[PDB]
This record gives C-alpha cells, structure tokens and sequence, in this order.
C-alpha cells in the first residue's frame, strides 16, 4: 500500500505567521478540506500568481508519502491525507514502478488467477521491498529535479534578462527570490543586495528587510511575497563547481 | 482404559462395503462432511459441527509479559483437552495418549508453528506488556474428524475474535472497554485448513508390502466407525495460497506416494470451499451485528 501522513502544526505555523502578518490570512489545518478551502481563498487580486506561490510553498511543508505493507500499521494509519482516501496504492504503472508489480501479483492472487508468491506474503521480505522502493523513489525525484537544474542552468549560462521574481525567504544576511519563468530559486547576499550593510535592518516580526539599493539612496522596505524585478545571471562557483544562479534585484 | 468392542461381523461388513464403493453415512470416498459454523454472542465464541461431530472453541486474551527471548512477540496457546463427554472411550485429562498427542501436535503445527496468527501484533510495549491469546477447544461429541473440526474451530474463532482497543501512554496501558470504543480484530497471515484421510487394506499385509497392483482404499473425513477400522491415517493442511502448511502420516498402512499426492490435491479443492465458506459466514455475522446495532440506536 501507500500512505500519506497528516502534516504537523509546526510546519504551517511559520507559513501562517507570514500570512497573518503580511497578507492577514491563515490556513485552517483542522482538516484536509479545511486546509484546501483556506489555501484556495488565499489569493491576491493584484497578482494571480500569488495563489500559485503559496501553493508551491505550502507543498514544501507536507509530510512525505511512503510505501508500506498492511501488517506494519493499523487501518486508520492507511489514511492518505493529500487524497483524502482511507486506502491507496500504486498499480497503474508497472513498467516504471516496481511497487505496481507487487500490487499486480497480489491482485492476481486476490482474484484467483495465480497464487501469490511467498516473497509477497513474508512480513520481513515486504519490509525490505518497501524500505528500498521508498529510498529509490526519493532518489528518482531528486535526480529528476537535478537534471532540470543543470539544463536550465545551461540556458542562463551566458544570458542576462530582467525576469519576474518573488521573495520566499527574508533574512538579515539577504533575501531569497524565486523566478517562476525558469523555476530557479536564488540567494541575494546583503553585500550584493544593497550599499552600506550596517545601515540595513531586519524585522523578524514583519519579515521585512529595509535597505538602500546600490544604484540608489532611498530606503526601500522589501517585505515577503513581493513581486520584484530581478536580473538573472549564472556563474559556476570556483570551489563547489556547481552552476548557481546569481540574482540581482532592481 | 475403556475399550470399544468391534465384532468380526461389523469389521467385515464395513470393509466389504468399501470394496463395493459404499460407506454407511451414504457419502462418497472423496466427500467431506458439511461443516456448520455458529457464532455466539461474544467474539471468539464459535461452534463447529460436522454431521454428528460437535466441537466448540473459545478465544480469550489477557494482559501478560512476553518471554525474555521474544520481547516483540505476544503469547499464544492452544488447548485441546479431551473429556468423557465426547465418549467414555476418552479418559479425563489424558493428554499423553497416542491419538491425543498427535491431534495436539497437528493443530499446533497448523496454527501455532505455521504463524497463522500475527504474534508480533500482540505486543503492546516491547519486552514489557503484551496480549496472551488463548484458544480453548472443547470436544463435545465425537463422530470422527476431531482434527479437521478443531482446525476450523480455532481458525474461525481467531478470525471472529476481537480484542479490547488499547491506547498507550509510555508504559501506562489504557484498556478501553467495549462500551467506550470498539474492540480490535486479530491479525491473520493465512487460513490453514486440515483434511484427514483414512486408509483401508482390503486384502492382507503381504499384498501391501510385495503386491504388484495397489488396491488400498482411501476415504476423506471418516466417521467414528470408519476411524476405528482404518489401517492408516493422513492429515494434510493447506491454504488458498496453494501451499502445504503441514503433512503428517505418522506410520500406519504403507501407502503409494502418488496416492498421497492425489490426496493433497483433493484436499486443496476442499480447503478452498471451506475457507470461502468461513469468510462468508463471518461477513453475514458482521452484517447481522451491524443491523442490530442500527436497530438498537434507532430505538434508543
Ligand atoms: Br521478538
Ligand atoms: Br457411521
């Protein structure tokens, strides 16, 4: 089977903190439907992409779904939060998922087509299969996302363009902006963020970072969830040899 | 002990009837008796009936501490003490007799050893507190087939039984009564079913040892009269997964290997029908208890 644990309150307390402070909103977390409804109404009229940004950000604070065998947990633990179903598994893709192969053999024995192999009726062997495909699943998505990272990083290799960015993380050492066009997150250090780093201030209560831009002299307050203009640029670090995307806001 | 006297006439008649494809109850050589399963009010209370054979099983459990060797496993025992109620042939408490120890060992190897019950799921807190499931078989009336009747009685009971729900606060065990929250069923890895074959030599020993053509007769699920006149016994246990749980032909009349294999395949068709039968009677019992629960709440 395959279950999905309900997200802890601690994961959304930080998101609701930024929402209630800046946008004056909140996510219920009372139920999956409550979480969905509150996430749905979380939309800014001046910018349609704001709702998408919150969704792609509230996805990062969800518990990882995992494969398992029905003897390892009780029935209420079979619950899949993200789908709101009492029970679930993978079956539709046996060519690209070994989990579906197991499910196929079990269904064949379920209908009486052919007796189920002993290896799929051993609680010990099933535990090894589940712990393996869980690890291979994580390694698959990470390798997949890394493949996107390299090719996109090669597109912006020798190119600079003013794209649309969104502030997702605010710190005293700088900010982190997300470019939806390339799907790449970038870090703008305080030294390259503004002039006179000793004059800049960070308010944790409001998630606001006030500073004076390098090409200006007017105190600008940069809050969170703000749509800002950002110049993209790629440079391979001479120490890590990883193609990172250096971003300069405007 | 107290013996059952069998005349030469009765011995010759029942054996000759077998030579003419006749058995007294009118069954067939490969025909298993109709198994009737009745559940009591409480969970774990099951009554199995095969013709005149009557057995009753009761599943119970209590909080106990696991063995030092197995801190993650719960306790599980099966009791099958005979009594003069099933007949004066049985001595009260005779748990060392040949047939008694065999029967006790067949059930144990079919349920306990086979791991039909998930003993790992009987653990509440590792190496401290666990459930101790007990299966008590009561032999009410004997007309043969006590092994097959017991194996069905134990399994039907275990699948029907439900233990009180438990929430754990460290080592503090909160045992919820049936009044507060509903009880929790047991974990069954597989459903073992026993089928016993009885062998008869229509000729003499010489033709069994050195005889060219085999002629030994084998019948399924013998009655008491057929059981007292057999020359060999075979108990084979299988499940719907097409696997042999255990086979026990402890001596007796030497039998052809291919014939014993035929019995195993014949038994598989029986255990399939029996297993599905048990499951259906469990569903209807669940539907009955739920329908009454709805009629009790509506009237409340
Ligand atoms: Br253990
Ligand atoms: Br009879």
């Amino acid at each position: 089977l395959r279950r999905h644990a309900a997200p802890p309150s601690t994961n959304f307390e930080i998101l609701n903190e930024m929402l209630n402070t800046r946008k004056n909103m909140s996510i219920s977390l009372e139920s999956s439907k409550a979480l969905a409804d509150s996430l749905d109404r979380c939309v800014d009229p001046e910018d349609p992409y704001f709702n998408t940004l919150v969704r792609i950000m509230s996805t990062r604070c969800m518990m990882a779904a995992q494969y398992f065998y029905s003897g390892a947990y009780s029935y209420p633990d079979f619950r899949h939060y993200g789908l709101a179903v009492d029970i679930y598994t993978h079956f539709t893709s046996p060519i690209r998922r070994y989990c579906d192969v197991v499910a196929h053999r079990q269904l064949a024995g379920a209908i009486g087509y052919e007796p189920l192999s002993l290896t799929h009726r051993d609680k010990n062997k099933m535990d090894m299969i589940c712990r393996n495909i869980n690890r291979k699943h994580r390694n698959a998505q990470f390798a997949g996302r890394a493949s996107i990272e390299y090719y996109v990083g090669q597109v912006m290799r020798n190119n600079e363009s003013t794209e649309t960015g969104y502030v997702i993380k605010v710190f005293n050492n700088g900010i982190v902006v997300l470019v939806p066009k390339f799907g790449v997150e970038g870090l703008i250090r305080l030294d390259n963020l503004t002039e006179d780093p000793n004059s800049a201030a960070f308010d944790e209560v409001e998630y606001k970072l006030t500073f004076v831009p390098t090409n200006s002299d007017k105190p600008r307050d940069v809050y969170v969830f703000d749509k800002v203009e950002v110049q993209v640029r790629s440079v391979m670090d001479p120490i890590t040899s990883k193609r990172k995307a250096e971003l300069l806001l405007k | 002990a107290k013996d059952i006297e069998i005349s030469a006439s009765e011995s010759k008649f029942i054996l000759e009837a077998l030579r003419q494809n006749y058995r007294l109850d009118g069954r067939s050589f490969d025909q298993f008796r109709d198994v009737e399963i009745t559940f009591g009010k409480e969970f774990g209370d099951v009554s199995v009936k095969m013709g005149n054979t009557k057995v009753h099983c009761r599943i119970s459990c209590q909080i106990a501490q696991p063995y030092e060797d197995r801190p993650f496993e719960g306790l599980f025992v099966i009791s099958t003490e005979i009594s003069p109620m099933a007949g004066s042939q049985f001595e009260n408490g005779n748990i060392t007799g040949e047939d008694e120890v065999l029967c006790s060992r067949i059930i144990e190897k079919s349920v306990r050893r086979s791991g039909a019950l998930d003993v790992e799921g009987l653990c509440i807190v590792a190496g401290s507190k666990c459930w101790a499931v007990r299966a008590d078989v009561h032999f009410l009336d004997c007309d043969g087939g006590f092994i097959d009747a017991s194996c069905i009685a134990v399994m039907a009971g275990l699948m029907h039984f439900k233990k009180p729900d438990i929430t754990v606060h460290g080592e503090q065990i909160i045992v919820h009564p049936v009044n507060e929250r509903e009880p929790v069923p047991l974990g069954i890895l597989h459903i073992p079913i026993c089928v016993t074959f009885s062998f008869f030599n229509p000729q003499d020993t010489e033709e069994n040892i050195k005889g060219e053509t085999n002629s030994e007769i084998s019948i399924i699920d013998a009655t008491l009269k057929e059981e007292l006149l057999r020359d060999g016994v075979l108990t084979v246990t299988l499940n719907k997964n097409r696997e042999v749980v255990q086979v026990s032909k402890a001596g007796g009349l030497p039998m052809d290997a291919l014939t014993l294999m035929k019995c195993c395949h014949e038994a598989y068709s029986i255990i399939e029908k029996i297993t599905d039968q048990i499951l259906q009677l469990l569903k209807e019992d669940s539907e009955k208890r739920n329908k009454y629960a709805a009629m009790l709440t509506s009237e409340n």
